[PDB]
């Protein structure tokens, strides 16, 4: 029985609608307010749905709310680019059900060649034919993807459990072949993927740090939590304090 | 702080 991927599926998160008033214009202002409160949303979901993971209360408490705070960029725009692909078959952006971008959305939030990025990936997921159950490991090992280069409290548990959550992805590629060259390039194709998403939240991470900055001359809220992990730790990351973990160089 | 209870 596939005790780890029976709890990936019962632990993802639902729909989460991010509360924008459609009625009125797509202005920057209104566009990336809305933005911001999905994320803050967004957030008390990926927390809840990363404690719940397998093995993920055996790291210390700071480094839980560590890992959580510098991968959680990544992990939803992954998410996004799967619910993109499932719904508007990627080629929109489907950030929420009740916030949609089309291509003049994605000139007026300013973040253009950052949305065409993010439609990409979620054109990798149907140009790969990523499974369900490929999509749901890689995702789980996106929150184990970015530390401080100093380390975490408990490295050494950290690196037992991002080994495990490899060996849990390469164990679902396996699990469905039989042929090692298709495994091994298959295993090949998906560490590619993931790496990739790395980039694309790097540009992300810049551009909501700047806008945090300037939020009150251009009329962008900014919710609590949202505020709070941009100013204290996205810096560390664009400082090069905290980086990625990639497969390849 | 919304995220400290949200830990707690
Ligand atoms: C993570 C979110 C919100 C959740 C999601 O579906 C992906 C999307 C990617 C762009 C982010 C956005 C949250 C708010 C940000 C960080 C804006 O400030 C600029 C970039 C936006």
């Amino acid at each position: 029985q596939p005790i780890f991927l029976n709890v990936l599926e019962a632990i993802e998160p639902g729909v989460v609608c991010a509360g924008h008033d459609n009625n009125q214009p797509d202005s920057f202002a209104a566009l990336l307010s809305s933005l911001n409160e999905l994320g803050e949303r967004q957030l008390v979901h990926v927390v809840k749905w990363a404690k719940a993971l397998p093995g993920f209360r055996n790291l210390h408490v700071d480094d839980q709310m560590a890992v959580i705070q510098y991968s959680w960029m990544g992990l939803m725009v992954f998410a996004m680019g799967w619910r993109s692909f499932t719904n508007v078959n990627s080629r929109m952006l489907y950030f929420a059900p009740d916030l949609v971008f089309n291509e003049y959305r994605m000139h007026k939030s300013r973040m253009y060649s950052q949305c065409v990025r993010m439609r990409h990936l979620s054109q990798e997921f149907g140009w790969l034919q990523i499974t369900p159950q490929e999509f749901l490991c890689m995702k789980a090992l996106l929150l184990f993807s970015i530390i401080p280069v100093d380390g975490l409290k408990n490295q050494k548990f950290f690196d037992e459990l991002r080994m495990n959550y490899i060996k849990e992805l390469d164990r679902i590629i396996a699990c469905k072949r039989k042929n090692p060259t298709s495994c091994s390039r298959r295993f090949y194709q998906l560490t590619k993927l993931l790496d990739s998403v790395q980039p694309i939240a790097r540009e992300l991470h810049q551009f909501t740090f700047d806008l945090l900055i300037k939020s009150h001359m251009v009329s962008v809220d900014f919710p609590e939590m949202m505020a709070e992990i941009i100013s204290v730790q996205v810096p560390k990351i664009l400082s090069g304090k905290v980086k990625p973990i990639y497969f390849h160089t | 702080s919304r995220w400290q209870a949200l830990f707690d």
